[PDB]
């Protein structure tokens, strides 16, 4: 994986479990931050999609 | 809706003397924050100031401004007047939120030589920042001495354009903002002492 891709995804897990916490699935949010590093994702749904 | 919540706390702890002993806090927010440190409710690193400059150039747009800030303070040589009460503060405007922390110094610093002719250290950054495309948006880095300034963006270095502009205080900022943006910013601190460099993180969120 390019570093870039990789940073990405670890920066956007790091918001959605402070945003959600428990009630966000570790392998919930992880396939939230695949899918909003590869294609641009808006921010109601980066901080909502974990936990609406 | 403005919130702050703590990432990562401070906690208390029982530390040897005489070794370099590191804290640190992480701190999502919307607006930005800034995280300043008390000692015993003194104030030993950081500032109240917000970033209100960037607020002006979004001023009438509409604003995403979330992510994640994070500050280290380091204790050089721990003795026992450095024990006391530790509290990162971070404040965004709004509301303002304190993490606390008893650090016990046990035992003795018979042997400990506290370089001020050492290496900087960037004691605050822009972990995260989340933007709406269409907007401007600023990367964050502060140092504990005084430095010049080089950021990069994948592997190439950052200059001053109408895009782009590098601020002396530290500041990255990028004015119209799209999702070739998105990536890793490194902000680097130099001086005559050493270099310090870390990591910032920019996501152009999808304009709605």
């Amino acid at each position: 994986a390019p570093g870039e891709t990789r940073a990405c995804g670890r920066k956007l897990i790091s918001l959605v479990m402070a945003v959600c916490g428990d009630l966000c699935n570790p392998q919930e949010g992880k396939d939230i931050a695949t899918e909003c590093c590869g294609n641009q994702c808006s921010d109601d749904y980066i901080r909502s999609a974990c936990c609406p | 809706p403005a919130k702050i919540k703590i990432v990562a706390p401070l906690e208390s702890a029982l530390i040897p003397g005489g070794e370099t002993y590191q804290l640190r806090c992480d701190i999502m927010s919307t607006p930005a924050a800034t995280i300043h440190w008390k000692f015993n409710g003194k104030l030993i690193q950081g500032s109240n100031e917000l970033n209100v400059e960037e607020k002006l150039l979004n001023f009438g747009k509409a604003i995403v401004d979330t992510g994640i800030v994070a500050s280290i303070l380091t204790i050089q040589c721990p003795s026992a007047e450095n024990s006391g009460t530790y509290s990162c503060v971070g404040y965004n405007g709004h509301q303002t939120i304190e993490t606390v922390a008893e650090v016990e110094i046990e035992g003795e610093a018979s042997g400990c030589r506290s370089n001020h002719k050492s290496a900087p250290e960037i004691v605050f950054w822009t972990d995260s920042r989340f933007e709406m495309t269409g907007n401007v948006a600023t990367l964050v880095c502060r140092a504990n001495q005084q430095v010049d300034w080089v950021w990069m963006s994948n592997d190439e270095l950052v200059k001053n354009n109408d895009k782009f502009t590098v601020l002396s205080n530290g500041d990255l900022v990028i004015k119209n903002i799209v999702w070739d943006d998105m990536g890793t910013y490194t902000c680097i601190a130099r001086n005559q002492f050493g270099e310090a460099r870390q990591e910032t993180f920019l996501y152009p969120t999808a304009h709605h």
